């Protein structure tokens, strides 16, 4: 399903623990690259427990492949993501995601 | 430097693609050999060197086109006046040169010695602003076939089909990319008349050449070095008395049938990528070609399957060409490098405003936009298309609109001041839409509301300065917006609120600023852009009650100072305007309304002490009122001295201008602007209206007032037509609150209920009407005047109740001896007409329970 | 013929007052047009055309055609000659609310789309019931046919009528539209704002093997809210064109098919736009510790950029080999970077002259923005170009002889 | 044009003949002198009258010259000229005036 790939390491160490406020920069286009959205565009940061599940399961999944400072791209997985259901006119049913990760701290 | 270099005036009707100077579009002289261009070349006096400066000159009226050489004179005469004029410079193959027009301080031997003489105008003379520049790219891109195309000649008849052949028998190289390419079985195929290229296309494609084959693979490695030999074969496809076919089906793998039968595929198979059934085509003379298991027709859009062959108006087909104009890019880069070591520097941030359609994918920036005006006009479509789903309110939608636009995009459609104008306008007013429109709903009508708390804060407030509405004592309620901002995974869109608000001002301060010193750029292309979207971002963020005070002083000083009404304006302007000034006044309202408010809650016991020093009371309230005709009503005189009233005047004093010298065509302005003339004049009785629909409230019960008021901001927002529930969630909530019992004096001088009874309206074209009728009957039970209040509406109530929304008759009914005389007989007589009607019955006990 | 002229005399029959006109004498012939047109409207003529758009439409040039061949012309005139009808009493609106879904039938036709276009923008522009009476359907035909046509400003006009009635707004043609717009991001106009690509070349040109290597000196990564790419890699001379506006997909290198490339992280190579995922020593950013190092090959394709030395796998294959080729460096906003023509840190056996030695002609070493129209010295922004560009080619000689006076005076002139 | 300056005086004088060439019919006889066998370079003098820095601020002023247009309505119309009234702007509004009269003889070509 979902395939992360590392795109820089961080502290190459703590991986994601239930409960802990998570917060990052990101961006977020399609398959095909279409981009979609970053936080970066806020500039503000994205926060997020993880662990609170409140995330598509191949975000709440693909942050745990990660460590704290680390960079990564995230292809998560329809299945995963919003899927057959799609984002409801954002992305179309049965689309795959790509993240452009970038953990700031875990907490 | 010296060389060839044609410069001079010409017209924005050139085509770029051709070559300068020959054409009739142009006007222009060499400088090698020093002679010139019109219809053919013509001699023309004095060679330049290099560091010999230029400066071309033009009369229009008597008609002119005196180039001169260092200020000296040597041309292009009589010409028609047509298009206006383009300046414009052409280089050579390496010749250069740098072109520099306007700004007096950068004016130097060019100007002096014959500018600022004669009588003419350099560019930036016009404008503060720096000129964009236009210039072709080497590159082709299609563009779809202008009738007679050099004299390549386009038709279309579906068997699906098209003719073709130039009708000219000119010399060369078509290549004509098909409009619409793929995504990733289907038939092709292609005929040909009188050597082609038949095949497919990359949408990046930009080689313009008699040459071919000409344009790759890739293989990977495993840094063993071993083999990941599987990588890249796709960077394209190609070919080489009776015609012939030759398909291209695909999804998925390539396919070549020569003839129409199969000829191995030289090329086929790919990830998921884009392909142009292009073909390349050196002409064979008259007709040379002709085009076309389920159809590309197909694959190609919505209807897939939808198996049979539907020919397209998109299917153009476009001629790669060579030279299109596209844009200097003003701002560009601030690159700097260095050698014995050869570092290189860049730094500074800096961004194109970019799009592109990915039909045929392409870096446009926006600002090209402004030339490509078909494509700009169908953005500016596109923008109020996302203005109307925006909707009103209807805040869910709003958030896939926030995937589609980034904030950080309409900040730059702060920055920008080359962006053309309409396009301007669609963004600020996306900048209204996505999110401030929540907020001017929320806060419109509790901005007419003007209730207050009896806060002891509320207490301190008082009216006239040690005027001005430069005050945030504020004191009322209206709710705070709750924004949502947009997380996308797994109900009202958000900003950088304070960000926002200090861009805009600035902007505002860097808008007025402009015109204060004057110039003509005018930044939109329009005085128009140049204030109504902004003023329009301000006026309705103001709305939206942010601003800190000093800001909003910041408007001030703008405007009155003690200014943008110093400026001349167009009627849109205008308009704008006068609804930043009506906010103004609704503000000050608010100050007086509130001054006196807390001024009652000042004065109560100071009268209730009165009251027991040694309904009725309040007939005893009007005993207080009997002091027109006990130093405290002394007090009370004086601060009527106080209540009596630049800034009212102001307005008089220069609305009044507007309606004088402008001519205030197209209502609406008309309407708004003697709006506020009539509500300058006698602000009392705007006041006197404006009471009733204030009410003042005990501060530890304010908390759940809000609440309440929210839930209005919730029906009178649903007001506006699933969402049943949410309203008889909103009237629920509307039940909830023991402020509905505690105050219901605000109740029904908010309209509430008519309001709801409104919902009704809406509703009476259906589950939604037990909630709704459910609250009126409860809200007969709460007190006595409101029952008469309810009792109003009851000829409506009646004659809608064919079927409980009745029950609500009954109970606006039901006590009062007063309401019970109150209904005129025809209300009876639809009753009893209604039992005639239950003749065919059991809605005639409710009915005769009503006569109960 | 008649039925032409019938048509075209209805048309202009019913012409909708020009805004010209001071208001009141406008509103005066706008109620006589009201009128007409409910006085046209209660005799059925409407249901009249309607039965004209039908039988007209049975078939599509049959008939003797050539005698019929207005035809194309005769039912296009009637679809206005409808329009003309629906512009201003809604009742007209109210009759086609049953009649919409047949509206949406003969809007596929083609061959008078634009004005039928203009009917269903005049249906929908009135009378909010017809607007609530379309479903989840015809909407997706209509973005279809916009899709089938072009970029009508028109047609999202109507999309802008579905989404709202007066005031009302009939949300479920709106979240509608939304689905079946937004999220194929194609046929809309989709937009972002993108930084400048730049880069820059090392004096000039290749055309054996060469190698050169660009220490990494100062890079953000997300410096702007946009990442900042830094790629590097050759390229021929004429088919890469790095102008400012950008390359085909939002900006960018290895845009050129007539371009080779690699770099930031995660390896993978650029070419025509597309990245493709190599793999890496440990995949890594060019950050400043890193350096990239080209070995580009006559006849030999591959390019084995080069970490440190540390191997970058197998890649390019099959080159347009056409021309002088040349190293090329691009990044944007917070980039510096050292090139090293030969300094080198590391040293292939790749059998390649280094870069620095290609200087052999006259070639002073200095970078530069490749091609390029702009110079921004001091003076002012300079507009210059196109610019110009190798294994030497002499023409022959020895074809020739020397006659007995004259070869006897060139051997007295070669002593 | 560095000296905005009595060099354009002595312009200015030519300019006086100028008015001279249009004031008779011997003017044309000029041409019958020619047939045995101009101004408008003096017209630069007249834009000193406008004036050195200051000319450079005239395009901000859209300087003084306007003033001086003013006078070429009368122009049409010479001690007349001081009724429209810095004594020196009075004389460059005269020689203003007159290139303005010679600009009614412009309109002959």
């Amino acid at each position: 399903g979902v395939q992360v790939e590392t795109i820089s390491p961080g502290d190459g160490r703590t991986f994601p623990k239930r409960g802990q406020t998570c917060v990052v920069h990101y961006t977020g286009m399609l398959e095909d690259g279409k981009k979609f959205d970053s936080s970066r565009d806020r500039n503000k940061p994205f926060k997020f427990m993880l662990g609170k599940q409140e995330v598509i399961r191949g975000w709440e999944e693909g942050v745990a492949q990660m460590s704290v400072g680390q960079r990564a791209k995230l292809t998560i997985s329809p299945d995963y993501a919003y899927g057959a259901t799609g984002h409801p006119g954002i992305i179309p049913p049965h689309a795959t995601l790509v993240f452009d990760v970038e953990l700031l701290k875990l907490e | 430097t010296t060389g060839e270099m044609r410069v001079g005036w010409a017209r924005p009707e050139l085509r770029p693609d051709v070559e300068l100077g020959a054409d009739e579009l142009a006007y222009v002289f060499n400088g090698h050999r020093g002679q010139r261009w019109h219809l053919g070349s013509e001699p023309f006096g004095r060679p330049w060197q290099s560091g010999d400066v230029v400066g071309c000159m033009i009369d229009l009226t008597e008609n002119t086109i005196i180039f001169t050489l260092n200020g000296e004179v040597l041309a292009f005469r009589e010409i028609e006046i047509g298009d206006g004029f383009l300046p414009v410079c052409s280089l050579g193959p390496g010749q250069v040169g740098h072109l520099n027009l306007g700004q007096d301080v950068s004016s130097l031997r060019f100007f002096a010695i014959c500018g600022l003489q004669e009588g003419f105008e350099p560019f930036a003379i016009n404008m503060q602003r720096p000129v964009t520049t236009w210039f072709s790219k080497s590159l082709p891109q299609f563009e779809p076939v202008p009738p007679e195309h050099p004299h390549y000649e386009v038709a279309r008849m579906d068997l699906a089909h098209r003719t073709w052949g130039s009708q000219n028998s000119l010399v060369e190289m078509l290549f004509l990319r098909l409009s619409l390419p793929v995504q990733f079985t289907y038939y092709y195929s292609v005929r040909v008349f009188a050597c082609v290229w038949v095949g497919w296309v990359t949408p990046d494609y930009h080689q313009h050449d008699m040459n071919f084959d000409l344009s790759v693979t890739v293989t990977m490695g495993d840094e063993q070095g071993n083999v990941h030999s599987s990588l890249k074969c796709s960077n394209y496809m190609v070919w080489g008395s009776h015609t012939d076919l030759v398909i291209g089906c695909l999804v998925g793998l390539m396919t070549f049938t020569a003839n129409g039968k199969e000829s191995n595929t030289f090329f086929q198979v790919e990830p998921n990528t884009k392909l142009f059934p292009a073909v390349f085509v050196l002409p064979t003379h008259q007709n040379v070609i002709q085009f076309e298991a389920a159809m590309f027709l197909s694959e190609r859009k919505n209807p897939a399957p939808q198996c049979p062959p539907r020919l397209e108006v998109q299917m153009l087909m476009p001629v790669s060409w060579s030279r299109m104009p596209n844009h200097f890019l003003q701002v560009e880069t601030r690159r700097a490098g260095e050698r014995l070591g050869w570092a290189v520097q860049c730094q500074d941030p800096l961004t194109m405003m970019a799009l592109h359609i990915p039909e045929e994918n392409r870096c446009m920036d926006i600002l090209e936009l402004s030339e490509r005006l078909d494509l700009q006009r169908f953005h500016s479509h596109t923008l109020r298309l996302y203005r109307a789903v925006c909707a009103l309110g209807n805040n869910r939608v709003a958030h896939a609109l926030c995937s589609h636009v980034d904030q950080a995009q309409l900040l730059h459609a702060l920055e920008d001041a080359h962006l053309p104008g309409p396009l301007r306008a669609g963004y600020y007013d996306l900048l209204i839409s996505i999110h401030l429109e929540s907020a001017c709903r929320s806060r419109r009508s509790m901005l007419s509301e003007y209730i207050v708390p009896l806060t002891p804060e509320t207490r301190a407030i008082t009216l006239f300065p040690p005027g001005l509405p430069g005050v945030g004592v504020t004191t009322s309620l209206r709710p705070p917006h709750h924004f949502s901002p947009p997380c996308f995974v797994a109900l009202s869109p958000a900003i950088p609120l304070e960000a926002l608000r200090d861009k805009a001002l600035r902007m505002l301060g860097e808008a007025v600023r402009d015109g204060g010193q004057h110039a003509r750029d005018p930044v939109g292309g329009s005085v128009e852009f140049q204030f109504v979207p902004v003023l329009k971002l301000v006026s309705t963020l103001l709305v939206m009650g942010i601003f800190g005070d000093e800001d909003v002083k910041q408007i001030l000083k703008m405007i009155e100072p003690e200014g943008l009404l110093q400026m001349k304006l167009p009627e849109s302007v205008k308009l704008q305007m006068c609804n930043l000034l009506e906010y103004f006044c609704d503000q000050e309202l608010q100050h007086r309304v509130e001054s006196l408010a807390a001024f009652a809650e000042r004065y109560v016991d100071k009268l209730q002490a009165n009251q027991r020093s040694r309904d009725f009371h309040q007939d005893l309230l009007a005993h207080c009122g009997i002091q027109l005709e006990t130093s405290l009503s002394s007090r009370l005189r004086s601060l009527l001295e106080t209540v009596r009233l630049s800034l009212q005047e102001l307005v008089s004093h220069m609305v009044v201008r507007w309606a004088q010298e402008d001519y205030v065509q197209s209502p609406e302005l008309v309407r708004a602007m003697f709006s506020l003339l009539h509500r300058q004049y006698d602000g009392l009785g705007e006041l006197l209206r404006a009471l009733p629909r204030a009410y003042t409230i005990s501060p530890s019960s304010v908390e759940d007032t809000m609440s309440l008021l929210e839930c209005l901001g919730q029906i009178r927002s649903l007001l506006i037509v699933q969402e049943e529930n949410l309203m008889i969630q909103s009237i629920g909530n509307i039940m909830n609150n023991k402020v509905f019992y505690q105050h219901p004096n605000l109740m029904r001088a908010l309209g509430m209920h008519e309001t709801v009874m409104e919902v009704m309206v809406n509703v009476l074209g259906p589950k939604m009407v037990t909630s709704c009728c459910r609250f009126l009957c409860y809200f007969c039970r709460i007190s006595r005047q409101n029952q008469r209040s309810m009792f109003d509406h009851l000829s409506y109530l009646l004659e809608n109740s064919g079927i409980t929304p009745l029950d609500v008759a009954a109970a606006s009914v039901i006590d009062n001896n007063e309401l019970a005389l109150a209904l005129q007989e025809q209300d009876l007589e639809k009753v009893v007409s209604y039992l005639a009607g239950c003749g065919l019955p059991c809605g005639g006990e409710r009915y005769l329970d009503f006569l109960r | 013929e008649a039925v032409i002229l019938s048509l075209q005399d209805l048309i202009g029959y019913f012409e909708p007052p020009s805004e010209e006109l001071q208001h009141e004498e406008k509103q005066s012939k706008l109620r006589s047009l009201r009128n007409r047109q409910s006085l046209f409207q209660e005799e059925g003529m409407l249901s009249l055309v309607l039965n004209c758009i039908d039988r007209l439409n049975v078939y599509t040039t049959y008939a003797g055609e050539e005698a019929a061949e207005s035809w194309k012309e005769i039912v296009n005139l009637l679809y206005e000659l409808l329009a003309s009808l629906i512009r201003g009493n809604r009742a007209n609106c109210a009759l086609f609310s049953t009649n919409l879904d047949w509206v949406v039938s003969k809007l596929d036709r083609l061959e008078a789309s634009s004005g039928i276009l203009e009917v269903l923008y005049c249906v929908l522009i009135e009378s909010p019931e017809v607007l609530n009476i379309i479903q989840e359907n015809h909407i997706k035909s209509i973005i279809s046919l916009l899709d089938k046509h072009g970029r009508n400003h028109k047609v999202l006009d109507v999309l802008c009528s579905l989404c709202v009635c007066n005031g009302v707004a009939v949300r479920s043609n709106q979240d509608l539209i939304t689905e079946n717009l937004l999220p194929g991001r194609e046929l809309l106009l989709q937009t972002n704002l993108i930084n400048y690509v730049t880069s820059i070349r090392p004096n000039i040109f290749v055309g054996g093997k060469w190698y050169f290597e660009v220490m990494v000196d100062e890079v953000v990564p997300f410096l702007t809210a946009q990442a900042t790419h830094l790629r590097v890699g050759w390229a021929l001379t004429e088919g890469y064109s790095p102008y400012p506006g950008g390359g085909e997909g939002w900006g960018g290198n290895g845009v050129g098919d007539d371009l080779y490339s690699y770099g930031f992280d995660g390896l993978h190579l650029w070419t025509g736009h597309v990245a493709r995922p190599v793999t890496s020593p440990g995949q890594h950013l060019l950050a400043p510790e890193d350096v990239v190092s080209c070995c580009l090959d006559l006849s030999v394709p591959s390019i084995s950029f080069r970490i440190n030395g540390c191997p970058v796998q197998g890649v390019f294959e099959a080159f347009n080999l056409d021309g002088l080729f040349f190293p090329v460096v691009s990044f944007s906003a917070g980039v510096k970077v050292r090139f090293l023509l030969g300094e080198f840190k590391f040293l292939p056996p790749p059998g390649y002259a280094p870069c620095h030695e290609a200087v052999l002609p006259r070639e002073r070493l200095r970078l530069e923005p490749i091609k390029e129209y702009r110079r921004e010295g001091p003076r002012g922004p300079h507009l210059v170009g196109p610019s110009r560009c190798f294994v030497p080619c002499p023409v022959d000689t020895v074809q020739i002889v020397l006659p007995p006076h004259l070869e006897r005076i060139r051997e007295k002139l070669a002593e | 044009e560095e000296l905005f300056m009595v060099g354009e005086i002595f312009i200015y004088w030519s300019k006086s003949h100028n008015f001279k060439r249009e004031e008779n019919f011997v003017v044309q006889n000029e041409i019958n002198n020619m047939s045995f066998l101009m101004a408008k370079a003096g017209d630069a003098q007249s834009g000193g009258s406008d004036q050195t820095k200051k000319k450079r601020r005239g395009d901000r002023y859209s300087t003084l010259k306007k003033m001086l247009p003013i006078g070429l309505n009368m122009c049409a119309p010479k001690t007349r000229y001081a009724l429209k009234d810095v004594r020196e702007f009075l004389q460059n509004n005269l020689h203003l005036q007159g290139k303005v009269e010679g600009s009614p003889s412009l309109r002959w070509q």
